[PDB]
């Protein structure tokens, strides 16, 4: 189990790590999170109490570095950084633990959650997505646009999610207009997944790292990337048969988990409309069926 | 964005534009079967593109031929379409391709913006406008023309004859959607209007009479009377 320690704590903050959260009063004595499971992702995430404008966080993978959050007064931001002595390091995580000024990553030993909504995202996919070189953790944030979002402003703070656009000429072959538009499986299975993703392992994470962007950011342009990655394999006639198997376990994990207060802006009612009861695939995924229909009927 | 009433004066300017109505390229006759059932029976059609300012009329005939062993035909027709009228377009030099293409049915736009992707520059567009366009079939030399193709083939028109050495385009385009306003409304009547004096004729080379300029304003009058006289009729006015 990994630690990311905190300096400290000057302004009144929300905190949250993966699908927790809690709040921190100004100036309390909070320095970190402590039991953090090894071997997934984690994102750690903040919304000032005083300015709930800009969500913001960092996804990071304690074995890669020692990760530390420390309040900069000038860009009025908690930063992730990490730390390169590692006795340092230790030292600062013992006494803290020695004193209980840390919370204990929450998890019940029973609750897959978190592994069934990271399960293909890899921080090496993360890095692709978020360009910032120099760190081996990732900022986002709530206004953070996507490369495509900017086709339609500054190239370095941009999420660069795989382009899909359903009327495009990556999207239809010449000759092939009616059947590449009424059947994604060429734009699908030829040009994303054997082309530009290489498996659908890379596909799901990247729809993964979407959603859960589009959950805990707020981000509008990761929702948008989830919906298409969505409705690109349910508009495929031809998908193989353990993808359609394994989407319906991501999206049932990922419909469970959104709070339910979120739904009106974070669900498209067209693409899950059509995804659920109009599709090539409005058969093929039922759990997740099950779980909108009981959860969100409203929304169909 | 879509077209109507309020820019309507710019179906004249001069960037070339064409309309394409695709209501007559799928048509079926519905009869009974031996069994009691219910069957189709395709006969020709056309697409019907239209550039408004010089009457020049593109009409592809669909021979029968092209629906056989297809299933879908509603939805194929459509895809048909627009891939006959990315033909044309790509068949036109550069200086005669249009600028903007205008659909009269809004489900023409995916399958026409899909088929014209190589053409970024030109904007096809949706029109607000109730267009009767539906009602060429009614012009007996097009008419003639459809039902007599064994294969597929474009035909050529003036849809406004010689009118244009006489009158603007935004006046032949509101005589042109007058007559065939009529001609859909009541069929036999508009051609017993267009035909009733036999000593005014359609030369060889037109496709409506030769009527003087007073003689067109009879015309027209005539046929806002029928217009108005089958509104009457329909709606117990
Ligand atoms: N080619 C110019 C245009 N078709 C036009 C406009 C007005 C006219 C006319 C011709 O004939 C003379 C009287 O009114």
């Amino acid at each position: 189990m990994n630690t990311v320690p905190f300096t400290s704590a000057p302004i009144e903050v929300t905190i949250g790590i993966d699908q927790y959260s809690f709040n921190v009063k100004e100036n309390q004595p909070f320095h970190g999170i402590k039991d953090i499971p090894i071997g997934h992702v984690h994102v750690i995430h903040f919304q000032h109490a005083d300015n709930s404008s800009m969500r913001y966080g960092y996804w990071f993978d304690c074995r890669m570095g020692n990760f530390y959050i420390q309040y900069d007064p000038k860009d009025g931001l908690y930063k992730m950084m990490e730390e390169r002595d590692g006795a340092k390091f230790e030292n600062i995580v013992h006494n803290f633990k020695e004193r209980q000024m840390m919370v204990s990553y929450p998890k019940i030993d029973e609750d897959d959650t978190w592994y069934n909504l990271t399960e293909f995202v890899q921080m090496d996919k993360i890095r692709k997505i978020v360009r910032k070189d120099e760190n081996q953790f990732s900022y986002v944030d709530s206004s953070m646009t996507t490369v495509q979002e900017n086709e339609l402003s500054d190239p370095a703070h941009s999420l660069n999610y795989t382009v899909i656009n359903f009327k495009s000429r990556e999207a239809i072959r010449p000759g092939h207009e009616m059947e590449d538009f009424l059947d994604k499986s060429y734009y699908l299975n030829t040009v994303m997944l054997q082309g530009i993703f290489k498996n659908s392992s890379n596909y799901f994470g990247e729809l993964q790292f979407a959603f859960l962007n589009a959950m805990f950011f707020g981000n509008y342009g990761s929702s948008l990337q989830w919906h298409a990655m969505i409705e690109l394999i349910c508009s495929s006639a031809t998908v193989p048969k353990h993808m359609l198997d394994k989407l319906d376990e991501i999206l049932y994990y990922q419909i469970k988990t959104l709070p339910e207060q979120y739904s009106d802006i974070l669900l498209n009612e067209r693409v899950w409309n059509i995804c659920l009861y109009s599709s090539f695939q409005k058969n093929s995924l039922h759990n997740t069926e099950k779980i909108m229909e009981n959860k969100y009927p409203e929304l169909l | 964005g879509a077209m109507n009433s309020s820019n309507y004066a710019e179906l004249f300017n001069n960037d070339i534009k064409l309309f394409v109505d695709d209501t007559n390229v799928y048509r079926v006759t519905v009869h009974k079967t031996f069994e009691g059932n219910v069957a189709t029976k395709a006969i020709n059609g056309c697409i019907f593109t239209l550039n408004p300012k010089t009457g020049h009329l593109f009409l592809k005939i669909i021979h029968t031929s092209v629906w056989a062993g297809q299933k879908r035909l509603s939805q194929l027709a459509k895809w048909k379409t627009a891939e006959e009228v990315s033909a044309l377009v790509r068949s036109l030099p550069k200086e005669e391709q249009p600028k903007q293409i205008i659909v009269t049915r809004k489900a023409m736009l995916d399958p026409l913006e899909v088929h014209m992707l190589d053409f970024p520059n030109i904007a096809i567009r949706p029109t607000e406008l109730r267009l009767p366009f539906s009602a060429a079939m009614s012009i007996d030399k097009l008419s003639d023309v459809v039902m007599k193709a064994t294969e597929p083939q474009m035909v050529l028109f003036n849809i406004y004859d010689d009118w244009l050495d006489r009158i603007s385009s935004y006046t032949a385009f509101s005589r042109l959607t007058l007559l065939l306003r009529a001609l859909k409304t009541n069929e036999e009547s508009a051609k017993m209007i267009l035909l009733s004096d036999p000593t005014i004729t359609i030369k060889s080379y037109h496709l409506w009479p030769s009527f003087t300029d007073e003689q067109w304003i009879t015309i027209e009058s005539q046929m806002r009377d029928l217009i108005l006289t089958e509104y009457g009729r329909k709606y117990n006015v």
